[PDB]
């Protein structure tokens, strides 16, 4: 990221590293471009020539995928301190060997309970397009010419309407699987287990749980202007909203 | 300079193809990279009389692939198609069209995959070693060693047959398993049309690129398909309206190729999700679903 | 009793719950607290939903910028073509603008259709996970969390759903010497719902997913014949619980 | 055709019908297609020894 540093490595895809100053015409290029072909810190990957990254014989997880097993990362502790872009071959994982024997077995003596999180999209944003206003934009002769082009606008609106119905069908299929709205008893004791962080909280105006509030705060969902936007758009403000 | 008037078509085509290219590596990571640790097989290969020598990795080969994996790689006649080198050879003295250098000269490149075939083979080796030496226990957490005969007793108890059937018939079951592996070898060494599903994946991606290359000879109603001839033979009043047809036709052909690649990417992603499900439920465990993994009781 | 049923679903006896209920409750509460800490500290984990926002904001903005294109016309402003050119030349110049804007809008509709198909596939997967793991207990491996599945809890999210999968993971292993069968009095004995294990000298029978040694009797073993056929069979004594009743 | 056994479903393995592998539920009147056979009891000759 440019928030971190401005140091850059360059990949020439497929090119031999000796043919790099021939592939780009670096004599005609500026001297700032000439330092990325000079031959100083140059490696040849299977995808081509990588200039500006220091090859390390260690293996780490893939940070920035270059290709053909080669990844790169901005490492802080390179050399004496001197943060720089390093390149390596990515590591598959820890090496292990099961002690197989024909009369030996391994049986656990204890357990653990793991609660994990899985996130799945369900529906997306329902949009609508005014084709006459988009194409012409307050021009009567344009609309008179556009009437000759047929029924493109009708089938475009039909497709967008089908998508907009399908999103509501997706949400109804995922969430409305139960016919009755069950509610918990007022005594929140279930065998010593604690469900206070997933049961609804009546303190909030919208009866969501704590974790649901965290999930709604984490995703920066745009308001998208489906709640009465045009009164704001009439007023002249210095920050034109998108 | 004429193309700059169009604008953001090329950027969104590049973004679509970049999304497809990232999605292929995501699919390959989803299917194969499911095991945390790279297990290896013990040096003694007596797994209850079962013979696993034809699927375990072969150290004699330079790339540590098995015998059956070598047959599977040999039956698919994958071309060069990039993935290594393919520049400098085009500058070299081949003096032929080669069907790949023309795409490289026309702005159509092929990126190599992130995971090489040695690394995919190491993933399959780890999955095979974990399945042989630990059963389903390595899919639920740490691997627990167990003899292969008692693992087969577990597999028989899963399908409703008591384990005394196995211990009275263990040698016969081992002989039947070895005979079936030999029949797989006899099936793969003669019929090259068994791997047609992957050959279609190669052939469609070659054929779409060949069509996209061959579409540049079209005129699209202009006087010539050569770009410089319209500039040389006409002044700027009508050369722009003659080359606008060429730009519109080539941009529409590029949009058609990107749309077909998006639909094919969705189909390939669905198949990769199915393959990840079959790896999770049938390799890492035992499946009770009917006809999900082979005909008969899995 | 429900969690005892969920333990009998995964092949662990129910008393393992009832002798370790407080520890399991403490582990569940600690895991819920770790989920809260992970969600309050890291925001990138919701990125699967965030792209669902971004693809519906990056496209429309792109659809604005295509109005700046000329598509070979003399001007992207539509009224200048009318006010500066005669009618035949104006129609010639505006045909290109209409065709280009129509093509851009059709491209947007096609991309929205493909993205809607992908979102529908994800929603069908989410409905399947709601049906099988929330409304029941799944026996499918790695469908709902790593380990043996016990429960799942649904939570809403902006443009999506979040499942909290509660699963069982075996923790502390131990080596044992094992045998497939025990041939006592010339009869081969096979375990019913366990495995034969040993600690040096004594042979016991356990459940497979938890170490609970028991005395090998005739109740938890069955006989299938002579020991000659079995390979790896050993010799031990199988206790008869009815034997002290024969003395009286 | 001569004697009655109980087997497992997926493999033929006849066993003597005893009380250890069968369970009792009600009388003989309601079930359609019931047959007559002697169910062996292992504990009865052992207690009489
Ligand atoms: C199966 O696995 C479970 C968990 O995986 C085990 O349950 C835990 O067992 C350990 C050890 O038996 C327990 O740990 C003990 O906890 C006591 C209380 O801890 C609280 O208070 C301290 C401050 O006093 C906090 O730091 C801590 O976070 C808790 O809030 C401690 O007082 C004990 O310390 C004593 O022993 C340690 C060595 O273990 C010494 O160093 C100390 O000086 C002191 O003498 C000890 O740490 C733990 O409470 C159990 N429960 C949980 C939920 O973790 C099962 O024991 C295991 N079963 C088998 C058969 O192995
Ligand atoms: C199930 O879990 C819930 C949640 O952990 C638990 O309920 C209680 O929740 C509250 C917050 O929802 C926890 O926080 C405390 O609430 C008490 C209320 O009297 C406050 O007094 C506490 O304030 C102290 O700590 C602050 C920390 O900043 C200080 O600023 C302040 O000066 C006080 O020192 C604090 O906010 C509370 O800890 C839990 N209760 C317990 C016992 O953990 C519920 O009890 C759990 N149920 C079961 C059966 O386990
Ligand atoms: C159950 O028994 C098996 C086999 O007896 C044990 O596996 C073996 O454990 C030893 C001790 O940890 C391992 O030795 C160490 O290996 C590492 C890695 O190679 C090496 O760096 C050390 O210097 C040391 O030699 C050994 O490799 C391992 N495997 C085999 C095949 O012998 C296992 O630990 C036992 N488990 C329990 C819970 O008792
Ligand atoms: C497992 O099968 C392989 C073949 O699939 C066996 O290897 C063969 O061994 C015979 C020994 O007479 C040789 O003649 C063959 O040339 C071998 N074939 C190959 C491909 O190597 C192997 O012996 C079998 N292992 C066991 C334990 O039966
Ligand atoms: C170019 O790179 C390839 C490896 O990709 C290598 O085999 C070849 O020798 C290189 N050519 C030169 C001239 O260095
Ligand atoms: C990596 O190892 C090779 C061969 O051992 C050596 O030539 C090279 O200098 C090493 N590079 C680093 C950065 O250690
Ligand atoms: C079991 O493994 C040991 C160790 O290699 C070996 O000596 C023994 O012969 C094996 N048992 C059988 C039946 O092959
Ligand atoms: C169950 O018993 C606990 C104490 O063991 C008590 O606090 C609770 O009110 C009782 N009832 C319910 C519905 O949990
Ligand atoms: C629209 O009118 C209602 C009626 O009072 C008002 O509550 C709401 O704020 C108005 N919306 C805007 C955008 O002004
Ligand atoms: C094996 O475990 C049993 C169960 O407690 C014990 O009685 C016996 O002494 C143990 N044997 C050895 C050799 O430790
Ligand atoms: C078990 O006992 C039988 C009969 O005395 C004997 O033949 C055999 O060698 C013993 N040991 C085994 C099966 O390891
Ligand atoms: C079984 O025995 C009872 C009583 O002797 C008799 O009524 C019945 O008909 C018999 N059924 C058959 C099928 O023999």
């Amino acid at each position: 990221g440019t928030n971190t540093s401005n140091q850059v490595a360059v990949l020439y895809q497929g090119v031999n590293c000796t043919e790099v100053p021939v592939a780009i015409h670096a004599d005609q290029l500026t001297p700032t471009w000439r330092v990325y072909s000079t031959g100083s810190n140059v490696f040849q990957t299977r995808a081509g020539c990588l200039i500006g990254a220091e090859y390390v014989n260690n293996s780490y997880e893939c940070d920035i995928p270059i290709g053909a097993g080669i990844c790169a990362s901005y490492q802080t502790q390179t050399k004496s301190h001197s943060q720089s872009i390093i390149a390596y071959t990515m590591s598959l994982g820890a090496e292990n060997s099961v002690a197989y024997s024909n009369n030996s077995i391994a049986i656990p003596t204890n357990f653990t309970i793991s609660v994990t999180t899985e996130i799945l999209p369900v529906s997306m944003t329902k949009t609508s397009v005014d084709c006459t206003m988009y194409i012409c934009g307050d021009s009567t002769e344009c609309s008179n010419l556009l009437l000759q082009y047929g029924s493109f606008c009708t089938q475009l609106k039909r497709a967008l309407t089908g998508i907009a119905v399908e999103q509501d069908k997706n949400t109804q299929e995922v969430f409305a699987q139960v016919k009755q709205i069950y509610k918990t008893p007022p005594i929140k004791y279930f065998g010593g287990f604690n469900f206070s962080q997933i049961l609804p909280d009546p303190s909030k105006p919208s009866k969501r749980s704590f974790i649901e509030d965290l999930l709604f705060n984490k995703v920066t969902l745009a308001d998208a202007g489906f709640i009465k936007q045009y009164g704001d758009c009439l007023g002249d403000i210095a920050a034109r909203d998108l | 300079n004429l193309l700059l008037q169009y604008g953001s078509f090329c950027t969104q085509l590049k973004r679509a193809l970049t999304g497809i290219a990232v999605e292929q590596d995501k699919n390959t990571q989803e299917v194969f990279a499911q095991v945390k640790q790279i297990y290896k097989t013990p040096p003694i290969k007596y797994f209850g009389g079962f013979n696993f020598s034809q699927i375990l990795p072969d150290p004699s080969k330079p790339s540590k692939r098995s015998f059956i994996e070598d047959l599977l790689f040999n039956k698919v006649t994958l071309a060069d198609a990039g993935f290594i080198k393919q520049y400098g050879d085009c500058l070299g003295d081949i003096a032929a069209r080669d069907l790949i250098c023309a795409q490289k000269f026309k702005g159509l490149t092929v990126l190599p995959p992130l995971l090489t075939d040695e690394m995919i083979a190491q993933y399959t080796s780890a999955l095979l070693a974990g399945t042989i030496t630990s059963g389903w226990t390595f899919g639920a957490g740490a691997a627990l060693q167990i003899p292969f005969a008692m693992q087969m007793a577990y597999r028989f108890n899963g399908i409703g047959v008591t384990q005394n059937v196995l211990y009275e018939n263990q040698k016969l079951i081992a002989n039947q398993f070895n005979s079936a592996i030999g029949k797989i070898q006899d099936s793969l060494s003669s019929t090259a049309s068994a791997l047609g599903k992957l050959q279609d994946v190669v052939n469609h991606n070659a054929q779409a690129l060949n069509t996209l290359v061959k579409q540049l000879s079209s005129k699209f109603g202009a006087i010539s398909s050569v770009l410089n001839d319209i500039f040389s033979r006409l002044d700027k009043v009508e050369a722009e309206v003659q080359i606008d047809r060429l730009i519109t036709g080539r941009l529409q052909s590029l949009q058609t190729y990107v749309t077909q690649q998006l639909i094919r990417a969705a189909e390939i992603r669905a198949s990769a999700n199915l393959a990840a499900t079959k790896m999770s439920e049938c390799v890492l465990g035992q499946s009770k679903r009917v006809d999900f993994c082979g005909k008969g009781y899995h | 009793m429900q969690m005892a049923y969920r333990f009998n679903g995964i092949g662990v006896t129910q008393n393992v719950l009832y002798e370790n209920q407080k520890l399991i409750a403490n582990q569940f509460n600690s895991a819920i607290g770790k989920i809260q800490d992970s969600l309050s500290s890291t925001a990138s984990a919701l990125g699967k939903l965030q792209d669902v926002v971004n693809h519906n904001a990056q496209a429309l903005n792109t659809l604005v910028k295509q109005l700046s294109s000329k598509f070979g016309a003399i001007s992207s402003v539509l009224n200048d073509i009318f006010s500066r050119l005669d009618k035949v030349e104006a129609e010639v110049q505006i045909d290109r603008l209409i065709t280009g804007r129509l093509q851009s809008l059709q491209t947007y509709v096609t991309q929205q259709l493909i993205r809607a198909a992908e979102i529908r596939a994800s929603a069908n997967l989410a409905a399947t996970k709601m049906s099988e793991c929330v409304l029941g207990q799944s026996k499918r491996v790695d469908f709902c969390g790593k380990g043996y599945h016990l429960m799942s809890f649904p939570q809403s999210a902006p443009h999506g759903v979040v499942f909290l999968h509660v699963t069982y993971v075996p923790a502390q292993e131990k080596n044992f010497t094992t045998a497939p069968a025990i041939c006592h009095d010339g009869k081969a004995h096979f375990p019913r719902e366990g495995v034969f294990v040993s600690n040096g000298t004594h042979w016991f029978v356990t459940q497979r997913n938890f170490y609970e040694p028991q005395i090998i009797t005739t109740d938890n073993t069955f006989v299938s014949g002579n020991c000659d056929v079995v390979i790896g069979i050993v010799n031990n004594t199988v206790y008869d619980p009815l034997q002290p009743e024969l003395d009286s």
